[PDB]
């Protein structure tokens, strides 16, 4: 995906898995 | 090649910092002061990914993605580099150290 992908490849996990 | 690239991970650090510095930015005037601290002290060769991600957790609260800490030390050698070129025109005396901790 994309958007903030600099941010989302490092920040949060648990909010795109859950 | 050309010469500058380190200007490329300067992107995702200037902005992935912007993240977790608010989410403690509500701890106490001292979390805004050691995020603050925190990202001079790793670029200023006095921290590093490991300790910068270990202990930000507590201000910032860098536990997240499992891969997020090693992400840092890839971009680290363009955040480090780039940033060093300006850094060269202050060179002060680091030997004061205001922190100070252990580490």
């Amino acid at each position: 995906i994309g958007t903030d992908k600099e941010l989302s490849d490092l920040l949060d996990f648990s909010a795109m898995f859950s | 090649g050309a010469m500058g690239s380190g200007a490329r991970q300067l992107s995702k650090l200037k902005r992935f910092l912007t993240t977790l510095q608010q989410f403690g930015n509500d701890i106490s005037p001292e979390i805004g002061e050691r995020v603050r601290t925190l990202v001079l002290g790793l670029v200023n060769s006095t921290l590093t990914i490991e300790e910068f991600h270990s202990k930000l957790q507590e201000a910032t609260n860098f536990p997240l993605r499992p891969f997020v800490i090693p992400f840092l030390k890839a971009n680290l050698p363009l955040l480090q580099r780039e940033l060093l070129h300006c850094a060269r025109l202050a060179k002060q005396n680091p030997a004061q150290y205001l922190a100070q901790h252990e580490q």
